[PDB]
């Protein structure tokens, strides 16, 4: 079984050794199985799919985020709120007007 | 006895004692007006019952006869320093102290605790008093401690803010109208409610109903348990089950 | 009594209770006020009183004298005058007797004037100091304590604090008086045992029994033959 | 003055004195959970960094205009301050040290550009009237990152534009529960850490979609995470500030008390003897 | 007396004194606090409290020589629905001198809707 | 007594003499009994609001000073104070 | 007064006394908070209240015998010259310390100079 660790920012929202997840890619749906070959890759916002060790599937879900994967340990580092270039733009002239006053 | 003011005594004996062209003294009240109260308030006691059956002739042998004194000061600004005042403090037993910010904030009647005491303390009171009355005078002073972190919020503790609760319900607890006495059953009753927990969950504006509702429950449904109170002031693990099963009783049942 | 060759105690209720009476007198006479209202003869009547209790050749008066501080003022006459007179000032304090510490003598307020090497020798008088060093310390380390925890502490700091909690037990004495409320037989300590106790406990002999040994037990060979069942 | 209302003020003290020790123990408190905040945001960024080492000092060491290195023509600093008072001077002290090094630069002609979080701050450098491009504020005791991407994404754009040639955090540092000291850290370009390791031949990542666009996102994300534990730990620096200073401002209290007593008490005795005077020479 | 005034003019005056003391204790260490480190408990208190203490204020037709306004009158009945008005009703809708020297509460809420 | 008998009074303070308001009238304490009706009316209508701006101003300025702190129409309020004072 | 000693000699002493009574008035908040919660330009009034303070200290012929340090004569086109450039902030860079006991402002900059 694999050590996986669920990360953000803020906060860490998983962890634990696992027998397989299904991850959203960014260019399709993957499930890690045990001892996976390296992997990188961003994941797209949903729910993501856990069966930990001894088989207690469960439902996460991530706002987006990078997936990184090598031998005897595995990451995802997720993001908080959904990321996009019309959302951070938004978030950024938000501060430039700000600025102004 | 009760002295309505033995401030208004004090002014008049002064005014009495420079009409008679006496030597005045501090704030121009004569030398001796320290025994003026002296002698008068020490009257007051308990004789045992040898004097009594002297006294009286063996006419009357067994009893101890008493009289206690309640006199009333009236200070300014709180002022506790001026000469009568700490006169009569240096001569009683003990002070009831009010509070007029106190009174202001709505604690009717304004007993300030702390700087108010009674040196005879336990020994006068009935055993179930004696039992029940120790948690409430330590509630009330963790409550003053923990005043400070009352107004800025208490989010930032757990164990005080459940002992700022409890102080809290105490101190809406001892409030009463001016005219409504208790008798030593309802006092008891109410303080064990209070101390063994059967009024957290209860909120402050319903405390005030919770009383009137569970007097008006135990005044209906268990008078014997009261009248027996009331005659003894004892207490037991048979009367602390009694009490147990009427508040168990109450918040089962009644709307208050 | 001192004349019979003896030495003597003799205890005063209250001593403001003796100036006020003079102050009675003297404005029940006539004469005229002084100061904030006292007699003008109030520090020649504490005087007359005062300097009759002292040792003599044959036998000596010891005095132990209640005082009330008007208005908690410490510069009022009656204060003032009565100070000038005394060796020695033992406070009791609610606070020491909440803890279940008796008597509750404050070791920190309570002095004596006596406390010199030249009078009292070099033995005794390191011992107290270092005894009140070690509690001022302590109250130090527990306001800590009280806002950050015990994870602030060095280990210098948890000796410290060891001792001083094995010192303040270590002050706690049962009287003879007091048979009555505890049970446990009363004791006299002499001097020279409470020195090597405190002595000890503050050189970190003893460290290895625990601090509930030292309370209401006595000399510090009674502290460890307790702890050997504890 | 007057002994009545000499009363009055020692009582208004003495009530001062008391709601500033709560204030000393809450801000103990509130240390403690913002310094557990701040641990939990360490292992998200010290991650994304051995990912970023395996890509950028690895063979494949594309050069992107946020890893490369060139001559400074704009600075920029993105700037951490305080929404509340009573911290002592945590603030001006950082202030101070960055004005000193806006000032080094601008002499080597390079205009300086400022981001803020924050409102003391934004205050302080409208008052000096210093070049503010973006800002954000009122995020109080709750920090959030994603309150976060409108400045940075505004000081990145003007980056990865050619327009700032390098770009600093400004944060004071909690370096201890008694101690904190301000600082000034560059975070773009990416600056060289040591980062080495060669296991990677082992395990060599597979790049989906591509190398490069990975690359992006992921320095996008660290200098992202960097700024946010800039952030916390500068309100963990802030908590233990104004624990600090309520330490001091309740001692002085207490030593006001002690001599407006004296002058009381003085007064108290004055007036008792002057009365009685009156009175004693007024009789006969 | 709640006896002699009946219980909605006596609970009315009485909630008005309580939480007058209460700001009374407030406003000194607001001077060190300012408002930002008040409680929002205290925010609510404060506010009917301030708003409390100018409705109080009245014109009186003795002293329109010194103001210029008509003196007013008021009720017993119509400043206990006001005090009461504030003490449940809470209307913080309106400005802080709306409040104030407006007499009646019919006028005080004319007066928010003037300005 | 002095206080007593007469028909007002003019407070002239030293700490405000000291800090250039000269002369050093304190608005807050003096009183005039007459009222306006000892003015005339173009003076009336003015002062008017002049001795309540004044008592206003000189209370906002303690309380905001030491909050250090801004809202918009206790600002605008404030510098008008200090300009009429 | 401005007719018995001139315009300058007058501005200039209630400059002096401004400052000065300015610095008493923020004793009490410095004294409960210190001073790091002052205003940024109350800082400023209290560094020239305190250079003022310290620059109305004289070293006198007939304290010699006290002090060791020689004395000074001041006449006004100079003192005034002194307080005028330092409450206008023209000596502002100085420290506190180069202010106590020196004639004239050039004994201030000279002792600056030295530390």
């Amino acid at each position: 079984t694999y050590h996986l660790d669920v990360v953000s920012a803020e906060q860490q929202m998983f962890s634990g050794l696992v027998e397989k997840i299904q991850v959203t890619g960014s260019e399709g749906e993957l499930g890690i199985y045990p001892g996976h070959a390296p992997l990188l890759t961003a994941i797209k916002p949903g729910m993501i799919r856990i069966v930990k060790q001894h088989g207690h599937e469960e439902f996460i879900y991530l706002s987006g985020g990078i997936l990184e994967v090598q031998p005897g340990n595995v990451t995802v580092l997720a993001d908080t709120a959904i990321r996009g270039q019309d959302l951070d733009e938004a978030r950024a002239m938000e501060a430039k007007r700000k600025a102004e006053e | 006895i009760i002295y309505d003011d033995l401030s208004k005594q004090a002014v008049a004996y002064r005014q009495i004692s420079l009409l008679l062209r006496r030597p005045p003294g501090r704030e121009a009240f004569p030398g001796d007006v320290f025994y003026l109260h002296s002698r008068l308030l020490e009257r007051a006691a308990r004789v045992n019952a040898e004097y009594v059956e002297a006294f009286t002739k063996g006419e009357v042998k067994g009893k101890t006869g008493s009289l206690t004194a309640l006199p009333i000061i009236e200070t300014q600004a709180g002022d506790v320093s001026a000469f009568v005042p700490t006169n009569v403090i240096s001569i009683t037993d003990g002070q009831i102290f009010l509070e007029t910010n106190l009174f202001n904030a709505g604690i009717r009647p304004a007993v300030n605790p702390g700087i108010s005491v009674s040196r005879v303390g336990g020994a006068a009171q009935t055993k179930i008093m004696k039992k029940l009355s120790g948690g409430i005078r330590t509630a009330l002073a963790q409550y003053r401690e923990l005043a400070a972190f009352s107004q800025f919020a208490s989010d930032l503790d757990d164990a005080t803010r459940k002992q700022l609760d409890h102080g809290q319900k105490v101190t809406e607890l001892l409030k009463q109208k001016q005219y409504a006495p208790m008798s030593v059953a309802q006092q008891s009753l109410v303080l064990f409610a209070a101390e063994r927990g059967y009024l957290a969950d209860v909120e402050l504006s319903k405390i005030g109903s919770f009383e009137a509702a569970l007097l008006a429950y135990v005044d209906r449904d268990h008078a014997p348990l009261m009248q027996e109170i009331n005659q003894t002031g004892g207490y037991n693990d048979e009367i602390e089950g009694k009490l147990k099963g009427i508040l168990d009783s109450f918040k089962a049942t009644q709307s208050w | 009594f001192r004349d019979e060759g003896r030495d003597v105690l003799l205890f005063v209720d209250n001593i403001y209770r003796y100036t006020l009476a003079g102050t009675e007198v003297s404005a029940l006479l006539g004469r005229m006020p002084s100061a904030v209202g006292y007699q003008p003869t109030l520090a020649e009547e504490m005087g007359v009183l005062q300097e009759r209790i002292t040792s003599t050749k044959t036998g000596s008066i010891t005095s132990v004298q209640a005082v009330y501080v008007p208005a908690d003022d410490l510069t009022d006459p009656s204060p003032a005058t009565t100070f000038a007179h005394l060796d020695a000032t033992v406070v009791l304090s609610r606070q020491i007797a909440s803890l279940g510490i008796y008597p509750a003598v404050d070791p920190l307020d309570s002095t004596s004037r006596q406390l010199d090497p030249l009078v009292v020798g070099q033995e005794h008088y390191d011992t107290a100091r270092g005894v009140q060093s070690i509690l001022q310390r302590y109250q130090e380390l527990k306001d800590i304590i009280a806002i950050l925890g015990m994870d602030e502490l060095s280990e210098e700091d948890k000796l410290v604090v060891a001792r001083a909690r094995k010192i303040q037990r270590f002050l706690s004495q049962p009287f003879f008086v007091a048979e009555v409320f505890t049970g446990s037989p009363g004791k006299y300590v002499s001097l020279k045992d409470t020195i090597r106790g405190f002595k000890g406990i503050m050189e970190g002999e003893y460290d290895h029994l625990p601090e509930q040994a030292f309370y209401m037990v006595g000399s510090i060979e009674e502290a460890v033959e307790k702890a050997k069942k504890l | 003055a007057g002994a009545k209302d000499i009363r009055s003020k020692i009582a208004s003290v003495q009530n001062t004195q008391k709601i500033t020790k709560a204030m000393e123990m809450v801000a103990a408190s509130k240390m403690r959970k913002s310094q557990d905040r701040m641990a939990a945001s360490r292992p998200y960024a010290e991650t994304m960094r051995k990912v970023i080492g395996h890509l950028a000092h690895g063979n494949l060491e594309y050069k992107h205009p946020y890893l490369e290195d060139r001559d400074v023509k704009r600075v920029g600093y993105l700037v951490v301050s305080t929404d509340r008072g009573l911290a002592g001077g945590l603030n001006i002290n950082l202030f101070k040290k960055l004005l000193a090094e806006m000032k080094t630069w601008t002499d080597k002609g390079v205009q300086a550009d400022l981001a803020m979080i924050g409102s003391k701050g934004v205050s302080f450098f409208n008052s000096v009237g210093g070049n503010v491009v973006a800002q954000v504020t009122g995020m109080g005791d709750n920090p959030s990152l994603s309150e976060l991407i409108g400045p940075v994404k505004v000081m990145l754009q003007a980056y990865d534009e050619g327009r700032l040639d390098k770009l600093y955090i400004v944060s004071n540092k909690f370096i201890n529960t008694m101690s904190q000291v301000p600082t000034i850290s560059q975070l773009l370009p990416l600056p060289a850490s040591d980062d080495d390791d060669l296991k990677h031949k082992s395990w060599d990542y597979l790049y989906e979609p591509d190398p490069k666009a990975l690359l992006d996102t992921l320095l996008r994300r660290y200098v992202e995470s960097q700024v946010y534990q800039g952030v916390v730990e500068n309100l963990a620096s802030e908590q233990a500030a104004r624990m600090v200073a309520m330490k001091a401002a309740t001692d002085n209290g207490g030593s006001l008390i002690k001599e407006l007593q004296l002058v009381y008490n003085k007064a108290r005795q004055a007036s008792i003897t002057q009365e009685l005077t009156e009175i004693v020479s007024g009789a006969a």
